[PDB]
RNA sequence: GGAAACUCAAAGAGUGCUAUCGGAGUGCGCGAGAGCAUUUCCG
């Protein structure tokens, strides 16, 4: 089975996961 | 029934202390006994 | 990438020491000082009966 | 060649980690807002969430905020640790803190914008390895005690060494010495950059373009009467106000 | 490929503010400390060097004594601090002795 | 024996729960009475477990009166009642150091079930809970000790005197 | 220290929690260097209530993760092992501490209190008597903690006579307020209302007047003019006839106030004679 | 499962069999109790792993393994 | 201890905290009569 | 032992355990402690793990002759000294015709 | 010679800082548990 959605909110908060963080920066960065 | 639950209740402030919430923003940042030099 | 122990013990050793606990361990192993006499070919041997 | 010169070398390429208590005080002092006893006993979260306060204000008089709101002054963000990742994402990371300051330059008349940017000062050690973008994006406000704070702050790189005498000195420094600055080339080429930086990001506004033609008429009254200077400091001021002319405001 | 290091981080070790307690981590391994009988007897040598400094035994007097030499001690059993004592020319007395 | 203590302080009535016991026998040795001097150890020893304020400015000079000629009142006797546990028949009764031999037999007189104490050391702990005063409090108060105390002992002054103000 | 030995009794809980496959060593590494720095920080040297709130807010969302990874990867819901009551009594343990270290914060121990009230079906109400008799201690003046556990006590197990005790106990400690003489007489009728209606329920399936209502009224009136005269006039005894007189005319205004404010939230109760 | 790192390595008297039952009873327990402590362990080692047959694991050099490297150590 | 067996199967492990861990040696460490601090010690009467 | 008590006839535990009160020919009703070494504060918890430590310690290493010969010896009066001396070489002699 | 202390190091004093199986039931203890322990509702 998979990571449910709120449960993995849930592990980015109690994990400290900042892959996302990472993930959004470096994509998003540069833009208008 | 209704009359039972139209009663007024007993009235606290304790939970609303437990979950109020605020906003502030922080601002930014001789003696009696001598006497005088000549 | 192995060829280090990650973990440290602070008791000992300290990579992250200050002036206050270099000079507290100076102290505590300099009153801790093993007598010379005491390295054997085996450290648990100074518990025993003497043969 | 000399190991004196090779350590300073890795001294100033980690002067932004702290190695024990006395020189992580040293590097957490330094903050925006409070002074040094104060600020050295300031959680991370507590200046995070009076700067996420200080960010929405900003956002809601200005709408270019909520993606730095998502990205970079997230929950996560307080955990996220500058010098720990991979160089790829210092850099990613590098031009996200300059994509913030040449935005947010044209509004540190403002309490808001000043909490706001305190936390990536605090954080994200903006005030030692990111400082010339914060130098030279917040030039223009020279007569203010923001700026007067900032240079307390920051430790001069070498190109804006002629502000060293305005350190721990609570006179701002003045209209001479900023031309003084202004007045060698090798200075004005990065200014330069940063302006068409400023130009095709599209932020220029009528604060900072006033200050840069001041001090442009004032480096060419300055070499007024030098002739090989003046021959040599065309191709830097005549290739921005080209380059400047391609834009569409009027002020610029 | 795949290659890691470790993260000393600087931030789980040397405190953020100033006033709370740094780190002390901890690993308990007898690689990592070494001298066990040694270090233990050394510290009992210690111990005992430090108790025969701190052997001072004698607390006080209590009064001026009795007249002549006592003969008889009772302590009671109730409460702590009161203590009778009978002595020679038929004197007895009941000290507090707090 | 000691495990309740009552003080009496310009802003209101305290009682503290005695956690552990003072050394009964060597009371009068340097290294026992200089724990009473310093704090970390102090509060080691004594605990506060009640501390009701009383706010009119005449109902503190009149518990200060009804203490000063040593007698009980509302708020005294309320804070007892409700602190002082029933000590059953079956294991004892309950103990309280309290400051003065003529406030004691009109405490026993109201409560059975309680027995005061003052000997000596009940006198050095209301001693030690008096030198550090407010640090015990841990902040279960609004105002400091002396200008209360002050104001206190200025009326406390006039109605001993019935000093006529007109 | 003493952080190493709250760390270190925290550790058979992440024994079973990867023993049963709920939790890996990577994460369960995460979370537990994620405690050793809250808990430093707990244990610190003048450490704060934010600490403490934001601790408790980690340990109930891992709490909610790890239910969550239970049902999701064993699919059962109660483990019967060390890994379920063990995060609620670190809770437990920490509102504990938390009211020791720091205990003239009503907003955290009303924290305490709600989540103690939610958990009363697995720790039943034994704990809620013991920590609300020690804020009862702590605090007596401060009327809401008499007012919010009397209603607790009237509105969860209905229990009559330990809420007249406690109301009498509170109205002897500060008789001074009006709030706790006006909502005791809220509980008294609703009370009686209760009474009159089981009765009627008795007369369905087929004396005892306002007396207790009105007596605790005279003695309001007389009590809160006493003190409110005492709460003037504050510590000498004032001694000229015209003051005198037009101070009573001000308790005399202040107490009908409050009379008439008994007879509107009255108006509204009616139901009665 | 980690007990071997952490080891160090019939009578007449009843009070002395007993004595010794408490004795090696304590000596199991500490041990144990001290093999437990690896799971507060502050972090995991390091590795560089082949994961695959060509990727042999001394074709590397300083310049990719400082490339994927941490900024810190790197420095 | 009646022999060198004996004898070396006590002193085979140490009791300081740089060798055990914090509850296991708060339990090897505490006296065998842990006395009262300050008041009175009854004789026993129970059955 | 006291330079200034002579033949103590009397010695009582006091119920605390850590207190004995003799009683001397002399007049006086001294005190002495138990442990000539455990002081009676009340002590801080590191302290008294440290005490209690290395209190073990000395317990489980009795037997070393080197910390047997200093937790041993005390400073004995001559009087008491001689004559336990004398005492035991008449035991061994008495020992040695047994 | 006056010293900017903002370069850092070794140290000395004064000041402030912390504690030591789960709810009932069931044989149960003097409105009552602080515990002895389960196949009873169980979880």
């Amino acid at each position: 089975p998979p990571p449910d959605e709120e449960e993995q909110l849930l592990a980015k908060f109690v994990f400290g996961d900042t892959t996302d963080l990472q993930e959004n920066l470096a994509k998003f960065n540069a833009d208008f | 029934e209704t009359n039972l639950k139209k009663l007024p209740k007993l009235e606290t402030g304790f939970d609303a202390l437990a979950n109020k919430k605020k906003k502030k923003n922080v601002l930014p940042s001789n003696d009696w006994f001598t006497l005088p030099k000549p | 990438p192995g060829a280090g122990e990650a973990n440290y013990d602070a008791l000992e050793l300290n990579p992250f020491e200050t002036k206050k606990q270099r000079q507290e361990q100076e102290v505590r192993t300099l009153l801790n000082k093993l007598p010379a006499d005491t390295i054997t070919l085996d450290p648990n041997s100074i518990g025993s009966v003497d043969k | 060649s000399s190991l004196s010169d090779q350590l300073a070398q890795v001294a100033s390429n980690n002067a932004t980690v702290a190695l024990d208590r006395k020189r992580r005080q040293k590097l957490h002092s330094a903050s925006l807002i409070y002074n040094s006893k104060t600020a050295a006993t300031q959680d991370y979260d507590f200046i995070f969430e009076n700067a996420s306060k200080a960010l929405e204000e900003l956002s809601q008089i200005e709408p270019k905020f909520a993606i730095f709101s998502r990205t970079l002054f997230s929950e996560s963000s307080i955990s996220l640790d500058r010098n720990v990742q991979t160089k790829e994402e210092i850099k990613d990371l590098d031009n996200a803190i300059n994509a913030y300051l040449l935005l947010a330059s044209s509004k540190w008349y403002l309490a808001p914008t000043l909490h706001a940017t305190e936390w990536l000062v605090r954080r994200f050690q903006i005030h030692v390895k990111n400082t010339e973008m914060l130098l030279l994006s917040t030039l223009n406000y020279y007569q203010t005690p923001v700026f007067k704070r900032i240079l307390s702050i920051i430790k001069l790189p070498p190109l804006f060494n002629c502000l060293s005498n305005f350190v721990r000195s609570e006179k701002p420094p003045t209209a001479l010495t900023m031309i003084k600055l202004f007045n060698d080339m090798d200075f004005l080429k990065l200014y330069t950059s940063y302006l068409d930086q400023c130009i095709k990001h599209n932020a220029t506004y009528t604060n900072q373009l006033l200050f840069t033609t001041c001090c442009f008429i004032n480096v060419v009254a300055f070499n007024s009467n030098n002739d090989e200077k003046l021959n040599q400091l065309v191709p830097i001021l005549l290739e921005i106000s080209a380059k400047l002319l391609a834009s569409k405001s009027k002020d610029c | 490929m795949k290659i890691k290091t470790i993260k000393r981080s600087a931030d789980d070790y040397v405190p953020v503010k100033s006033t709370q307690e740094s780190q002390m981590p901890r690993n308990l391994n007898p690689e990592l400390h070494p001298f066990e009988r040694a270090r233990e007897y050394t510290k009992a040598l210690n111990a005992t060097k430090l108790e025969r400094m701190f052997a001072k035994p004698f607390v006080g007097q209590l009064g001026y004594g009795h007249r002549d030499g006592v003969y008889a001690i009772a302590k009671n059993y109730g409460s702590l601090n009161k203590l009778a004592t009978g002595s020679a020319d038929g004197v007895i007395k009941y000290w507090n002795m707090s | 024996p000691i495990e309740y203590l009552l003080f009496e302080e310009p802003t209101g009535y305290a009682v503290f729960k005695v956690k552990l016991q003072q050394d009964d026998i060597g009371s009068r040795l340097k290294e026992v009475q200089e724990q009473i001097n310093d704090f970390g150890a102090f509060t080691k020893l004594i605990e506060l477990v009640s501390f009701a304020p009383f706010k009119g400015a005449a109902e503190a000079l009149e518990n200060a009166n009804d203490i000063s000629e040593g007698l009980v009142s509302e708020s005294l006797k309320a804070i007892l009642d409700l602190n002082l546990p029933k000590a059953s028949s079956k294991k004892k009764n309950i103990t309280l150091a309290i400051s003065d031999k003529n406030l004691g037999p009109s405490i026993k007189e109201e409560f059975p079930y309680v027995d005061c104490i003052s000997n000596e050391l009940a006198q050095d702990l209301i001693r030690g809970v008096r030198l550090h005063g407010e640090k015990l409090f841990k902040g279960l108060q609004s105002g400091d000790l002396e200008r209360a105390q002050l104001g206190l002992g200025h009326a406390y002054s006039r109605a001993k005197v019935k000093f006529s103000v007109q | 220290s003493k952080t190493r030995y709250y760390l270190e009794q925290c550790i058979p809980e992440m024994d079973d929690l990867v023993e049963k496959g709920l939790f890996t060593k990577n994460e369960v590494s995460l979370i537990m260097k994620k405690r050793t720095d809250f808990e430093h920080r707990l244990n610190s040297r003048g450490s704060s209530i934010n600490d403490y709130i934001k601790y408790i807010n980690y340990e109930s969302n891992v709490n909610k993760l790890r239910a969550k990874r239970c049902k999701r990867i064993l699919q059962v819901k109660k483990t019967n092992s060390l890994s379920d009551w063990s995060i609620q009594q670190r809770i437990g343990f920490i509102y504990q501490r938390g009211t020791n270290k720091f205990p003239q914060d009503l907003k955290f121990w009303a924290m305490y209190l709600n989540y103690m009230k939610a958990r009363g079906n697995q720790t039943s109400y034994k704990k809620i008597h013991n920590i609300y008799n020690q804020l009862l201690k702590l605090h007596p003046t401060n009327v809401d903690i008499w007012i919010s556990c009397a209603k607790y006590e009237y509105e969860v197990h209905a229990n009559f006579k330990s809420c007249r005790n406690i109301f009498q106990n509170g109205l002897r400690f500060n008789p001074d307020v009006p709030k706790l003489w006006y909502e005791y007489v809220k509980f008294e009728l609703n009370f009686i209302t209760k009474l009159i209606n089981r009765r009627k329920v008795m007369g369905l399936i087929n004396a005892l007047r306002g007396d207790i209502a009105l007596t605790i009224f005279d003695v309001c009136m007389k009590t809160l003019g006493k003190h409110y005269i005492n709460k003037h006039k504050g510590y000498y005894a004032i001694s000229d006839s015209k003051m005198n007189i037009e101070l009573n005319k001000e308790t005399l205004n202040y107490l009908f106030s409050e009379s008439l404010r008994y007879i509107k939230l009255f108006d509204e109760f009616l139901d009665l004679e | 499962e980690n007990q071997n790192k952490f080891e160090r390595s019939q009578t007449k008297d009843k009070k002395l069999r007993a004595g010794l039952k408490k004795i090696d009873e304590q000596y199991k327990k500490a041990v144990s109790s001290a093999a437990a402590t690896d799971y507060l362990l502050p972090e995991s080692n390091g590795y560089l792993e082949p994961e695959n047959e060509l990727e042999k694991t001394f074709k590397v050099q300083q310049s990719e393994i400082k490339s994927s490297v941490d900024v810190s150590t790197a420095n | 201890f009646e022999n060198r067996e004996q004898y070396e199967r006590s002193l085979r492990m140490p009791i300081g905290q740089e060798w055990t861990s914090r509850a296991s040696h708060q339990e090897l460490i505490k006296p065998r009569i842990m006395t009262k601090p300050g008041q009175v010690i009854d004789p026993l009467k129970a059955p | 032992h006291t330079k200034r008590m002579q033949h103590v006839f009397q010695v009582k535990y006091s119920m605390d355990s850590k207190y004995i009160i003799s009683g001397s020919d002399d007049g006086n009703v001294r005190l002495w402690r138990s442990k000539a070494w455990e002081r009676s504060n009340v002590k801080t918890t590191r302290e008294k793990n440290k005490l209690e430590y290395d209190e073990k310690l000395k317990e489980r290493f009795r037997h070393m002759p080197e910390i047997k010969r200093i937790s041993r010896h005390r400073h004995v009066p001559q009087v008491i000294k001689k004559a336990q001396e004398i005492k035991n070489i008449e035991l061994s002699s008495i020992k040695r015709r047994e």
